[PDB]
């Protein structure tokens, strides 16, 4: 046939390849997509470093989905280590989550509003995203540190604990903001049918994957469950599979798409599918997060220590946190020896997407089909680390 | 109109705390504080502060500086009047001066003519102060202004105060306000028929209507709480210029008191015209 | 073919379930019995017709307007009206009630409609038990007042302590400690300590219940006749 | 455009009055439905009173499921107090719960049955509702003292536990029963269907509540994850939102639909979803129930004690009891202090779905959009109490 290939795919973070497969009528057959980035190599860096280094070079990693990556470091690192946060500490890390959450969205919304706003509307909606984008960002800096790429958290607690006159600061911002998130995401709500992209477009088979609405749960996991499969497998074309730097995470041997869309279906109930499914999810997801937000803002401690100290020398034993980024479903598996990193392995929320991600580009015409990659809102530097 | 009175003035109390923390002129606060240096009252009884937030809950204090903590305003029943026989009963106190809402002073000065059931109290008030209260609603009532409102915790008024066509909620970093007119609905079903804005039995009467702001206008109805006044002002501790002089003119603090009138009056008659009964 | 209509103010509506509990007569009675009109719950027309007789649920509130509203109209639609269950006739658990409950912190106050508008007659019990509604309105289809001249006479009754047997009757040295009373208590607040009845007001919702079935409170004639 | 107010709308349990915004061809397009009935106000009134009273008191807050009331204030009020029902004193619970969902889904069809059942029948339809209605009362009462507003169940037992003579006298009755409600099922079900309401009526895509088929689980429940919001914020107009008699209880910041649909689809697993959906879901929710009716009526202890002793005053600490009534979640939570309640709030399943009733009736047109809330068969005394 004829198959043509999008490199790199626009306006995700990073850079991936799309190939396609065509008949005549320019309906896909075959859908790869892969991920053309040079893998900067954090996952091996780490090993035989300080745990104190794991959380500041890993978030690096992404510097979007930047919080979602300190988190699960530090909760893997915590977890081998056995730190326990004092709660204040812990409601600080859901906290700083919850405004990453909202954040994040708003800035998917900057990124795919071309597609789906009109031109005489996009400055005024471009516009509105930095303001719920602005405010959010006060909380996530504000709690941890300058954010983007907070430095604040750290192994076994929060550095330092936000003043009551921080917190009511934060608050009346926060609550505040609630108007406009909650009428923005209507504005994105309503956009998105109007397009009516076809119907039954990007539905896949593949199981979703969520741990927890927000903060993610590590026993919700399956290491049993879990595995990871080197695209060298997995992928069609020598050509293709030694192009790819992305590693593809397999559930239960099915390649999983895992998403705000699979975070609500799991556990808000999201019974809709579709790619416009992918995109009303996003909405109501950040809507969700930024309560949370104010929630655990109202009852903080506030004077309740952040930090608990911790033996950094460590016991073989493994262990794994996992969060939930923006994009999707997140794990850090750390093993700490003698205070510095042995194994370390992450897969990030795009890495699991990426398999899938191709099988849901077939079927309708393939000027559609990059729409169904956008949808995901991957972000390859995620992905291949 | 006003109650008859001794005399109408508009005053601040001199000390830095009490402007501090006084919600207007300071001069309950002052008032009453003084009174307990010249001794006239052994101690008071002022309503604040509650276990919820902006929650008053009666407290007598014979301390000074405990009045300070009292000193404030919340919009809300605090039923200061319960505590009269149990601050008289045993912190024990010969002669006991409380601020007052007109609606409570209605409920003390009649037990003083008819103590039916109190015993020894009625002598022992010696100045009581009345505050104008146009309207006061259920902390509920009161909660749902706080956020849908204005979309603020409870924490986070540090006061609020019900400016003059308009609701005043005073947080750090902000100041927000809503009209009255959305204030409607939600004042407690009794108060819809409250004839007096100004507290007409109280002693002395103040209120922040017809004072400019962080000025309190407190009208003196009776020779004792004249008294105390006059002795007060000698003191020093307020600063007083008649009332007439300084605008807004007390004929628009008439005008309120006279508004507020009519408001209850109609409402009699439709509660007369219907069944149940109305004192009154 | 006679309309009966039925306007629930403020009612837990346990009244009008406990209407539906008479199952057997229940499934022809409203085909073939009665005439169920301007029941908002059982039918669909806004605004009533004139109707035979009117069951009221629940005790009208001050503060709504439209309760208010609704119960003057009632007046002129029903050319007899009847509140039933003691939400209408005593105002019953609502008593209880101090408003300032969100949403609308404001309405704290129910009165029975009773002494809002002169009404006919009421049966209290909350709910009543189906059977008494049951034997009214075959009563009131078939017109014998013999039988609702107590009901009549209850209209009138109003605010009901469980406190008020003790006064209404104990008091008066007419109780001889039969225990009927304490057995008519939905709530099981009344109990009998020796003889005579001690009712713990925890737990009391002045349904007036007891009043009612104590047989010192009035007693019918009519009775020997139905059973022989 | 032109909005059409129905008030109050036919056939359910209060007065509830839903405003409607119109195109042309009479599409609705905002669907806002509240419940306009007074207050009684018992969270307030049961504040400052003894816990011995606060079942009582609270049960008369809805006299239609007033057991699922009296079983979530006992379970809060138990559970604050921490006093612990012997199996025995706890199965007698479940037993009547059971027999009361499906006595109260019986009265919903009498209701409803109006639209959905020829003339010609519906004399025959009523007679057997009725007939699978006063058998279930049996139970009901016999368990829990008369019901409606049974007085039997109380803080930390059941008032008396049935002889077996009285346990064997039920049984037969349930167990005969149980083919005509298996039959009444079908024909309801097939009733449903013939009707025809356009396919994609009532659709919404709020989430789902269930804590568990029959009696509900505190456990399940998140505290974190609830949230009361006042109409003020909620509703459109000034109008709408002073009118409104009720709050609007949000899940994770989004409203939220819990029904025996909701019941079905979290436990049963019910993929269909739709107003004649909800329907369908009334009927085979029913048939579960009366199953656990006879289940536990067979393994009865009988002769163990109902009544745990247990200790009035109590701790600050506030504790929450959830159970599944006829139409849609519930939960109690009480804090006693000093032997007399402190904090008393409760969300009544049709609380929560007042919100989500709006939404549902939009599209379609609105002649239809009665229909869709009259599926929800809401008991608005519950809404607002
Ligand atoms: C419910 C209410 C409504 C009011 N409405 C008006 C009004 O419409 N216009 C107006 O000019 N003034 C009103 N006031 C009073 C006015 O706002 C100032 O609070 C006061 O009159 C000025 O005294 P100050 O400046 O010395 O303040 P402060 O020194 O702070 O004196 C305030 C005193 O009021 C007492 N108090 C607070 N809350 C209550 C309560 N719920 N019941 C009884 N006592 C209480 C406290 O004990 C405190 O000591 C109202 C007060 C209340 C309580
Ligand atoms: S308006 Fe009248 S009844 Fe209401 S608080 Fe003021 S004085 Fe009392
Ligand atoms: S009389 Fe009883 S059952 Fe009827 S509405 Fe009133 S409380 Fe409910
Ligand atoms: S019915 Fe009357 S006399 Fe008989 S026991 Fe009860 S209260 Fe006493
Ligand atoms: S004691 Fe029982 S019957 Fe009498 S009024 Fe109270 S609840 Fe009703
Ligand atoms: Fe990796
Ligand atoms: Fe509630
Ligand atoms: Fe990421
Ligand atoms: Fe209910
Ligand atoms: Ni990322
Ligand atoms: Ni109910």
């Amino acid at each position: 046939s004829e198959r043509i290939v999008i490199s790199p795919t626009s306006r995700q973070e990073g850079h991936a390849e799309l190939v396609m497969e065509v008949d005549d009528e320019g309906i896909v057959t075959k859908g790869r997509y892969f991920s053309i980035t040079p893998v900067r190599g954090l996952e091996k860096m780490v090993t035989g470093k300080a745990p104190e280094t794991a959380p500041v070079m890993v978030q690096r990693i992404c510097g979007v989905c930047p919080i979602p990556h300190t988190l699960a470091s530090v909760e893997a690192i915590d977890d081998s280590l056995d730190i326990e946060v004092p709660k204040a500490g812990r409601l600080l890390r859901e906290l700083t989550l919850a405004a990453h959450h909202v954040n994040s969205h708003a800035i998917h919304h900057f990124l795919i509003a071309p597609d789906f706003v009109p031109e005489n509307l996009m400055a005024d909606a471009i516009n509105s995203v930095s303001e719920i984008r602005k405010n959010a960002q006060y909380v996530v800096d504000m709690v941890a540190g300058e954010g983007i790429h907070p430095s604040d958290v750290r192994i076994g607690g929060m550095a330092d604990n936000i003043t009551e006159l921080a917190r009511k600061r934060l608050y009346a911002r926060l609550k505040q903001l609630k108007p406009k998130v909650n009428e923005h995401v209507e504005l994105m709500i309503g956009l998105i049918e109007d397009k009516g992209l076809p119907e039954g477009l990007g539905v896949h088979n593949q199981p979703t994957l969520a741990s927890h609405q927000i903060y993610g749960d590590r026993t919700k996991f399956d290491l049993d469950r879990f595995t990871e499969i080197m695209p060298e497998s997995w992928y069609d074309d020598p050509e293709i599979a030694k192009r790819a730097c992305s590693t593809i995470p397999l559930y239960d041997g099915r390649n999983v798409e895992v998403g705000p869309r699979a975070r609500m279906v799991e556990f808000q109930g999201f019974k809709e599918r579709g790619v416009v499914a992918q995109h009303v999810a996003r909405a109501l997801e950040m809507k969700t997060a930024l309560s949370r937000a104010i929630e655990i803002l109202d009852e903080l401690d506030t004077s309740a220590p952040v930090r608990a100290d911790f033996d950094e020398r460590g016991t073989g034993k493994l262990g794994i946190g996992a969060i939930e980024a923006p994009r999707g479903l997140d794990v850090h598996m750390a093993k700490v020896e003698n205070g510095k990193i042995q194994f370390y392995s992450a897969l990030v929320p795009t890495t699991w997407n990426i398999p899938t991600m191709g099988p849901a580009t077939e079927g309708f015409h393939h000027e559609y089909g990059p729409h169904v990659i956008r949808a995901y809102d991957p972000c390859l530097s995620c992905a291949t680390h | 109109v006003l109650g008859t009175y001794k005399e109408i003035v508009s005053a601040r109390s001199t000390d830095r705390e009490i402007q501090k923390l006084a919600q207007d002129g300071g001069i309950v606060t002052g008032l009453l504080a003084y009174a307990l240096d010249e001794g006239i009252i052994e101690g008071a009884v002022v309503a604040g502060p509650g276990e919820e937030f902006w929650k008053p809950q009666p407290m007598v204090a014979m301390s000074s500086d405990e009045l300070k903590a009292a000193a404030g305003t919340k919009y809300t029943f605090s039923p200061n009047v319960m505590m009269l026989k149990k601050a008289v009963r045993q912190y024990g106190i010969e002669k006991l001066g409380t601020v007052a809402i007109p609606c409570q002073t209605m409920g003390i000065r009649k037990m003083q003519t008819y103590p039916f059931g109190v015993r020894f109290l009625a002598d022992k008030i010696k100045l009581l102060v009345g505050i104008y209260c146009m309207e006061n609603f259920p902390y509920t009532s009161l909660q749902t202004f706080i956020c849908e409102k204005l979309g603020v915790s409870m924490e986070l008024v540090e006061k609020m105060d019900i400016g003059k066509g308009k609701f005043w909620v005073y947080t750090q970093d902000d100041v927000l306000t809503l009209p009255l007119k959305e204030t409607h609905g939600y004042e407690q079903a009794g108060c819809k028929i409250c004839k007096d804005y100004v507290a007409e039995l109280a002693d002395v009467s103040t209120g922040s209507v017809g004072s400019p702001d962080g000025w309190s206008t407190v009208i003196t109805r009776t020779d004792a709480g004249d008294s105390i006044f006059k002795q007060a002002v000698e003191a020093g501790l307020f600063e007083t210029k008649p009332i007439e002089e300084v605008k807004p003119g007390l004929g628009l603090l008439e005008k309120l008191a006279a508004q507020k009138k009519e408001k209850a009056e109609k409402n009699i008659a439709a509660r007369k015209e219907m069944g149940l009964p109305t004192p009154f | 073919k006679p309309r009966i209509g039925y306007i629930h103010l403020s009612g837990c509506t346990g009244d009008a379930m406990s209407l539906t509990e008479n199952y057997d007569i229940l499934a022809e009675l409203l085909t073939n019995m009665v005439d169920i009109v301007y029941g908002q719950t059982l039918v669909d027309l806004w605004e009533m017709p004139e109707m035979d007789l009117a069951l009221v649920e629940g005790s009208v509130c001050l503060q709504d307007e439209h309760s208010l509203h609704e119960l003057k109209e009632l007046r002129e639609k029903a050319k007899l009206v009847c509140a039933f269950g003691s939400c209408a006739a005593t105002g019953c658990f609502t008593r209880y009630s101090r408003g300032g409950q969100q949403a609308q912190p404001s309405h704290e106050s129910f009165v029975p409609i009773a002494d809002l508008i002169d009404v006919d007659l009421a049966l209290p019990g909350c709910p009543p038990s189906p059977e008494i509604i049951a034997k009214t309105v075959v009563a009131l289809l078939n017109n014998d007042m013999d039988y609702l001249q107590p009901m009549l006479d209850l209209a009138g009754y109003t605010e009901a302590c469980g406190c008020d047997l003790q006064t209404k009757v104990v008091n008066q040295g007419l109780c001889i400690g039969c225990g009927t009373c304490a057995m008519a208590c939905q709530t099981r607040a009344l109990d009998m300590t020796n003889g005579r009845p001690e009712l713990n007001s925890d737990r009391c919702i002045k349904c007036g219940i007891c009043y009612v079935q104590c047989p010192r409170s009035w007693w019918p004639e009519e009775q020997i006749k139905k059973e022989l």
